[PDB]
């Protein structure tokens, strides 16, 4: 969510509804940025992924009440996608098939990563075991360090 | 005569002054 | 990462509003305060964007009133 | 049984102790995390946590994974991820030792590489080039706020403590030298306790200045350079000999 301008278009008719929710989310974000000072390492990006988390957990949100619930206007998703209350691009991928459910959009570079490949979040968790199942061992990871990602839910 | 043309105050009544005092007055 | 581009004859329009507006200003006041510099003391530090900023609003711009 | 019940956590991350340690000189110098414009005094002090290993030890994330390594936090008893931690949360058994004893030539069984020498003290974590399994145990005279114990009650209580966290090969207080020779029955075992007891505390419950256990100057469990005395050289040629006729007798 940006700053209101004189070049901002005010928010149509059905914003008022939402607000609220996403009011919530904000506050959150603001709850999430401060020096919570993890000496610690992995906490650290604890506090990170909870910031990721409930970014998608927003965007999730604008996603399901344009697409799922079909309840808001497009004109009001347009609005909020330009003032950035949902990322634009995650939105899309989820729309994609297979990507139904994704935590974000990190997870699915395969140039970012060293291995030409993407986020063992993305493999399914039944796959997951049933790798482990072959080997003897259990699932060695429970989430993954780009975002809080315990399984990416294709399925 | 440098320092009157630097004057970053001049040439004003205190407008913003009685602002101030409009601000903490209250 | 953004380069800073514009419609050269479009930017050119808008500094010369800037002009007559900030040439208007000039006229109009009677004095003109200007910034105090540096702006913040080697005590004050950074402040943050989010803290302080990101939620005031700022105030309008430059820009002469067109019919 | 530790493998029975999960890992309590040590101490929440609020309960955590800052990287800001004691003031030692005039300015704080970003970069080292360290004290500067002065080293007035000395810098060490007394670890404010320790391994109650029945209390604490117990599952993680590891203990699920297979992690071959056990948590320098657990050992100084400190470790704010108590069963989401990856490194491990016990004390090292022949089952534990043996999955990594490829490995552990290499490096100690906190996960950290061993070096070519000893650092000058013996006090850093091992060298790879030789298999001690001895500890030095110097400053119990601070480790005990100045407590003028007897021999044995000393050298009984430091039994107390290391046999606690690893099986024993030997131990012997030296009255003349005031300090302990620990020998463990394995590297693994003497790197976790050398950690585990590290700064630590030999006072307990019972005794007066068991308030004053911080203020004084904790123990300083650093590596044993091989005794000068014959007696004990011989055993370990001895131990040494046996050693090599199991692994010669493995090449074929
Ligand atoms: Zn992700
Ligand atoms: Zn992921
Ligand atoms: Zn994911
Ligand atoms: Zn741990």
């Amino acid at each position: 969510p940006r700053i209101k301008t004189r070049r901002s278009k005010p928010a149509p008719d059905g914003f008022e509804k939402i607000k609220p929710t996403l009011t919530d989310f904000e506050i959150q974000l603001r709850d999430a940025q401060k020096d919570k000072s993890s000496k610690l390492a992995a906490k650290s990006n604890e506090q990170l992924w909870e910031i990721m988390q409930l970014h998608h957990q927003r965007s999730r949100y604008i996603y399901t009440l344009y697409y799922k619930r079909k309840a808001i206007s497009k004109d009001l998703y347009d609005w909020l996608i330009k003032e950035k209350y949902a990322d634009k691009l995650l939105i899309a991928k989820w729309r994609k098939t297979g990507y139904e459910k994704l935590c974000c959009l990190r997870c699915i570079q395969k140039n970012e990563t060293n291995n030409g490949s993407t986020c063992i979040c993305r493999v399914p968790r039944a796959q997951l075991e049933e790798e482990a199942r072959k080997k003897g061992t259990q699932v060695s990871f429970h989430q993954c360090v780009h975002c809080g990602c315990r399984g990416c839910a294709s399925t | 005569d440098w320092d009157s043309r630097k004057d970053r105050w001049y040439g004003y009544s205190g407008k913003e002054y009685n602002e101030l005092i409009s601000k903490w007055e209250r | 990462n953004e380069t800073p581009r514009v419609i050269e004859p479009v930017y050119t329009a808008q500094w010369s509003a800037t002009w007559i507006a900030m040439r208007r200003e000039k006229r109009d006041r009677t004095h003109f305060k200007r910034m105090r510099f540096p702006p913040f003391d080697d005590d004050e530090p950074p402040l943050s964007y989010e803290q302080h900023i990101e939620n005031i609003e700022p105030l309008d711009p430059i820009n002469l009133p067109l019919d | 049984s530790w493998r029975d019940k999960s890992a309590k956590v040590q101490v929440k991350e609020s309960e955590l102790p800052s990287s800001i340690p004691a003031q030692t000189g005039l300015t704080f110098n970003i970069w080292y995390n360290k004290w500067s414009q002065g080293f007035a005094g000395n810098t060490r002090f007394v670890s404010p946590f320790a391994l109650q290993p029945q209390l604490h030890s117990g599952k993680t994330r590891g203990d699920n994974d297979g992690q071959l390594f056990f948590c320098l936090f657990f050992a100084k008893g400190m470790c704010c991820l108590g069963p989401k931690c990856e490194y491990l949360h016990h004390i090292p058994d022949e089952e534990d030792i043996g999955k990594l004893a490829l490995r552990t030539e290499v490096l100690d069984c906190f996960g950290r590489e061993k070096f070519a020498d000893y650092r000058e003290d013996m006090g850093g974590i091992g060298s790879f080039r030789k298999k001690n399994k001895t500890l030095y145990v110097g400053g119990i005279d601070g480790a005990l706020n100045s407590k003028h114990l007897k021999p044995a009650q000393i050298e009984s209580r430091i039994r107390f403590v290391f046999s606690r966290l690893g099986d024993i090969d030997r131990i012997r207080y030296v009255e003349s030298k005031n300090c302990g020779f620990v020998k463990f029955k394995y590297q693994a075992n003497a790197e976790f306790a050398k950690e585990a007891m590290s700064n630590q505390t030999l006072l307990l419950p019972s005794d007066k200045e068991w308030d004053d256990r911080r203020e004084g100057t904790g123990l300083l469990v650093k590596w044993a350079n091989e005794d000068p005395d014959p007696a004990a050289q011989k055993r370990l040629q001895e131990e040494l000999k046996l050693e090599s006729l199991n692994m010669m007798v493995h090449l074929i």
